[PDB]
């Protein structure tokens, strides 16, 4: 078990679907990696300029979208694949 | 299969000549069953005969610097450790735990590779002379 | 000994690991520097705007993970590697 | 004497070592820059947005360990080079 530090998010990211608005199947580039994750682990929250903390507005167990950039970092945990990134490129939370 | 044959043979097959048989008697008799024996163009009057016992190649040391004995201008080491690097020899930081074990042990070290920098011979030949290590490359 | 100022941190990276699942060996530019290490020592607190210091919330034990940046430094103090890097750098603290 | 404004800090880079680990000597671009000086004058300390000023943590006298960097400069006085570099490029505290 990780926990992030500050307003960092552990998500994993849904597998890439195959079967696209029929019966036809995707295979190369045109299947791109899908932004859509299952939030893991949510940290403490942003530290803010006065000093007192504030929670994240994401809570686990949420489906969010996300844009991987540069800040998007992914590490191998439990043989399985997560990503580190920071709450400020959470875009929108699904339901 | 006798040294008196062999150089029978050797005698008629070079129109004659006795010296010819003798040298490749000898020759054959010092080099072994197993042996190479060639033949190039000498420099004085006379034929003369080399016989090389042990291993030898045709390359030479990286630096004169390395130089322990100028009466003869060779390089001469006893006893010594024999490091064999099929890797391109640029960085010092690659060999710093092998030299400081051989110093450690005292004994002189020669390096086996395909070529040397410039760094790491100047590093290499500065250890030299100081007493540090004996190292030849 | 070594300490910090203000929100930086050492830490020593854990060795590279040869067996991935499984005995086979992996050598060459597979095997990645490790993005986990140790943490060593622990710096007073980042300086606020106002004036007042906040301590760190990593504290000196844990196994952290880091991001590989232009930021974190690694010195030769007493023949052992150690890397400096700000706390920014900081991802997840594990268990 | 020479004092620093705000936050800079004087320092006397240290000689290089030349035997690393045993006698061998180390010549050339191997041999890397001391990272390590001593602190020789500290300034006031740095400004605030209030207006107040905090003194700084690096005391005269001691050993600290610096990165190199487009902030620092080198100078000479007194016929011997020293660093001009603000404390933001401090690391750590030797001891």
């Amino acid at each position: 078990n990780i926990r992030p530090l500050h307003d960092r998010v552990i998500v994993k990211r849904k597998e890439v679907e195959t079967k696209s608005a029929g019966g036809i199947v995707l295979t190369g580039s045109a299947a791109a990696k899908s932004t859509r994750g299952e939030v893991l682990a949510v940290g403490n929250g942003r530290i803010l300029e006065n000093g007192e903390v504030k929670p994240l507005d994401v809570k686990v167990g949420d489906i969010v979208i996300f844009n991987d950039g540069y800040g998007v970092k992914s590490e191998k945990i439990d043989n399985e694949e997560v990503l580190i990134m920071s709450e400020s490129d959470i875009l929108a939370i699904v339901e | 299969s006798d040294s008196k044959a062999i150089a029978q043979v050797g005698t008629i097959s070079a129109n004659s000549d006795e010296t010819v048989g003798k040298l490749i008697a000898e020759a054959m008799d010092k080099v072994g069953k197993e042996g190479v024996i060639t033949v190039e163009d000498g420099t004085g009057l006379q034929d003369e005969l080399d016989v090389v016992e042990g291993m030898q190649f045709d390359r030479g040391y990286l630096s004169p610097y390395f130089i322990n004995k100028p009466e003869t201008g060779a390089v001469e080491l006893e006893s010594p450790f024999i490091l064999l690097a099929d890797k391109k020899i640029s960085n010092i930081r690659e060999m710093l735990p092998v030299l400081e074990a051989v110093a450690k042990a005292g004994k002189p070290l020669l390096i086996i590779a395909e070529d040397v920098e410039g760094e790491a011979l100047a590093t290499l030949v500065v250890n030299t002379m100081r007493g540090i290590v004996k190292v030849a490359a």
